[PDB]
């Protein structure tokens, strides 16, 4: 029974229980001891605890007092240590001599070394446990003052808080509920003490980098005071609680800092702040907000304030919307670590810069970009070209895309015309271009069909300038042109021309009609004009005038000193007064000449000044004009904006738009009906405004009447039950 | 040797299928004044084809529902303007 065999058993077990040593002869003959007390006496296996219990017991009140003695913190730590150390080693190795026990009553389940690490806590662990938790702790604090103890100290007392709770039922329940909760005790105190100790005196960003590196710091403890055998989980949180207990509550002003550091684009700053307040469960995410607010706010006062400057500045306007997007770009490639969060913040706020809402100026501009403008002239081919590549971003974001490309259009049009782009391939790269932005078809195949078409109506011109030998051929270029497109109104100002062009153009109209039968020219004088040698006094200048201005000039061709009125100039011309007026405004007043083509009797500020009663003559000391003096010979133009872009244009093109959108719509909802036989407004009105979303936004009205209007003419109509939703007729 | 002796001339007009700005085709009023629809149910505009040809906005999209192309010749079609 168990007093016949524990007599013999215990001296061993007093000695695994002491870590003294125990022979291999001992380790058998206690473990064939403990076998027989288990099997031959029914509560052996109880006894045997029972009398280890006390055994264990007399071991773990010498190490109490070999530890509660030290009345100082740290000795009583090391000794505690010791002891833990001894008493872990044979929580291990009491097991094997006892594995007979463990297995009636599993050395890894072991029942005793349960009654060992309760014993040790009953003892010490649960009680100078005070002690033990206070000293760890003070010790902690040492490591967050700068006073780093050897950390072992404290590790020693995690490892027994863990050891102590092995019980794979929460291997962690000790360490968790009592280390990691005293850790966070510690750590909150020390820091919700010394972190506003710390910012009291500091500046938020000095605060920021002491709370990154704490929290690194803290990192380092977790490793060392905290567990690391296992993933712990609430090891992170003990984390994330550094963060809420210090930079958590930190952030409110942190925060502030953001707004502050957006402003300045200190990158870095605003960096750190990231990835701190990314750490910060409601932090990074108003540093979100504060980024779309500025871009939209800069919109709202950068790029409008722009606008308002420019008028045609198109590098400004083009810059400055591409200058806001890159500015922050590189803010949140850098500031916000190239987070999609705030590249979203950014991307939607930057939309808005975009639509903050005229593609038709932003049209303008691109035009006097791609064309030969004194802005351009300042560009490098390569230098026009790529802030249009940029300006893609612009157009990307732009919803009423249409708007820009009908304007955009508008321009190509007249600059292919008249040849005033800044070169050619500017034009090709253009075309390819919108294609970049992700534009409609419609308008870019439109704008590459206007080069196809210069370049037929330049076969003829060849032509022309190889068969009429009015005029010696080659001097005169014609241009006939697909009116359907070309014309973009039927603004066909007429005007009689010279003679030399007068008996010029039945020839023109002759061949053209030989070799295109079926096709009608239209005289488009208005964008129309040439050269002529103009014969004065002191020489002979070469003007580069309207058609216009030719008619007018040609009432003199054979009596310069005679004066002919405004009327006999209309007359001689056969032009309204509107288009007369402009044209001899600048042959009496073109801007940048010391010389005026015309002479004239009243004086005119702008072409309303002109009477019927003004006299006009040829101005015989006409001459180009280099420093002061009248030279023998040389060039003059008189043409500029008289063959440019008028509210009136503007506006005829905003019509067209109008009509388009509405025509669009028309298309879409049919088609849409063709796809579904039967569907609500809301389904009808949502595929509209997607099929649609790369020209413009739909407007629900416009598409109302594009519904009443199918409906009238029996291509829809309206649910018996619904009016709001349609069926596909007919 | 004239006062001002044609050196060059950039000569530009347009051209359009001839025969006569006529009737609307589909329909048949004047391609400037209201069509069938309009002038009888009282805006009748102008629309062109990448063919050059021309008839009332009105006329022609009601004729492309039964086909999509143009009614005097029978390319596909495509609208090149809308703006009069
Ligand atoms: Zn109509
Ligand atoms: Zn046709
Ligand atoms: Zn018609």
């Amino acid at each position: 029974q168990f007093e016949d065999k524990w007599d013999f058993m215990r001296p061993i077990v007093l000695k695994l229980l002491r870590q003294e040593s125990v022979t291999k002869q001992q380790w058998f003959d206690l473990f064939s001891d403990v076998h027989a007390v288990c099997l031959w006496d029914d509560k052996g296996p109880a006894k045997i605890h029972q009398a280890l219990k006390e055994d264990i017991l007399e071991f773990i009140k010498q190490a109490q007092a070999r530890v509660l003695s030290h009345q100082d913190d740290t000795a009583l730590l090391k000794a505690y240590i010791v002891e833990w150390r001894k008493f872990f080693t044979q929580c291990d190795i009491l097991p094997k001599p006892f594995c007979q026990l463990e297995i009636t009553l599993n050395v890894e389940d072991s029942i005793v070394r349960k009654l060992m690490l309760d014993t040790w806590n009953e003892s010490i662990f649960s009680n100078i446990k005070n002690r033990l938790q206070d000293s760890a702790m003070k010790l902690v604090h040492a490591e967050r003052l700068g006073e780093a103890f050897d950390s072992q100290l404290v590790i020693g007392v995690r490892e027994s808080y863990v050891n102590l709770c092995s019980n794979p039922e929460d291997k962690l329940q000790i360490y968790r509920d009592n280390f990691e909760k005293a850790y966070l005790d510690s750590t909150e105190r020390f820091y919700r003490t010394q972190a506003p100790s710390y910012l009291q005196q500091n500046g938020v960003q000095n605060y920021m980098k002491y709370a990154d590196a704490k929290l690194k710091e803290e990192e380092k403890r977790a490793l060392r005071y905290l567990e690391t055998r296992r993933e712990c989980n609430s090891v992170e949180a003990l984390m994330e609680c550094c963060v809420n207990a210090l930079v958590t509550s930190f952030k409110e002003t942190i925060l502030a800092e953001c707004q502050g550091m957006i402003k300045r684009n200190e990158t870095e700053k605003l960096h750190l702040m990231f990835s701190l307040m990314d750490k910060v469960p409601n932090g990074i995410e108003p540093m979100l907000k504060d980024l779309e607010e500025h871009i939209i706010s800069a919109g709202l006062a950068d790029m409008v304030a722009a606008a308002e400057t420019i008028t045609t500045d198109s590098e400004k306007y083009v810059e400055q919307l591409l200058t806001l997007f890159n500015r922050f770009s590189k803010l949140v490639k850098e500031a916000f670590q190239d987070d999609p969060r705030f590249l979203t913040a950014r991307d939607k706020a930057y939309k808005a810069v975009v639509n903050d809402k005229c593609p038709e100026l932003l049209a303008n501009y691109c035009d006097m970009l791609l064309r030969k403008t004194p802005l351009s002239k300042k560009l490098t081919s390569e230098e026009i070209e790529a802030k249009l590549k940029e300006v893609l971003l612009v157009l990307k974001y732009v919803q009423n895309k249409d708007v820009f490309m009908r304007y955009h259009k508008a321009h190509l049009t007249r600059r292919l015309i008249l040849d005033i782009s800044a070169d050619s391939e500017i034009e090709e790269n253009m075309v390819e271009w919108l294609r970049e932005v992700g534009m409609p078809a419609d308008y870019v195949n439109k704008l590459a069909r206007m080069f196809q078409d210069i370049k037929v109506s330049e076969d003829l011109n060849q032509a022309f300038k190889e068969m009429h030998k009015a005029l010696p051929a080659d001097s005169v270029n014609i241009k006939i042109l697909n009116a359907g497109a070309w014309s973009r109104s039927s603004e066909k100002v007429f005007v009689s021309l010279p003679t030399e062009l007068e008996d010029l153009i039945p020839e023109v109209e002759e061949f053209y009609k030989k070799n295109h039968s079926g096709r009608k020219l239209h005289w488009h004088h208005l964008m129309s004009n040439g050269i002529i040698t103009f014969k004065n006094e002191v020489g002979q200048y070469d003007l580069e005038v309207t058609t216009f201005q030719l008619a007018v000039l040609f009432a003199w061709n054979q009596r310069p000193r005679e004066k002919i009125s405004f009327e006999n100039l209309k007359l001689a011309t056969e032009l309204p007064d509107a288009e007369l007026r402009r044209t001899l405004w600048s042959l009496v007043a073109f801007p940048k000449l010391k010389r005026q083509v015309l002479l004239y009797e009243p004086q005119v500020n702008s072409p309303k000044d002109f009477t019927e009663g003004t006299l006009f003559s040829v101005n015989q000391e006409f001459s180009l004009i280099k420093n002061a003096k009248v030279q023998k010979r040389g060039k003059i133009n008189l043409i500029g904006r008289l063959q440019l872009t008028t509210e009136r244009m503007r506006e005829e093109e905003n019509e067209g738009i109008v009509q388009l959108r509405i025509l669009r719509t028309q298309e879409a909802i049919i088609q849409i009906m063709k796809m579904r036989k039967k569907i609500s407004n809301a389904q009808l009105q949502t595929e509209l405004v997607e099929i649609l979303k790369n020209m413009f936004l739909p407007q629900k009205k416009m598409i109302k009447e594009q519904i009443e209007w199918l409906i009238e003419h029996k291509y829809i109509r309206r649910d018996e039950s619904d009016i709001n939703t349609f069926i596909y007729m007919a | 040797d004239k006062m001002f002796s044609l050196k060059k001339w950039n000569a530009v007009a347009m051209w359009s299928w001839d025969v006569e700005c006529d009737t609307c085709a589909i329909c048949r009023v004047q391609v400037m004044d209201a069509c069938l629809r309009c002038q009888a149910e009282n805006d009748c505009v102008v629309v062109w084809g990448e063919c050059n040809h021309s008839f009332h906005n009105c006329c022609m999209s009601l004729w492309v529902k039964q086909n999509n192309r143009c009614p005097l010749c029978q390319q596909d079609w495509v609208v090149q303007r809308i703006g009069k």
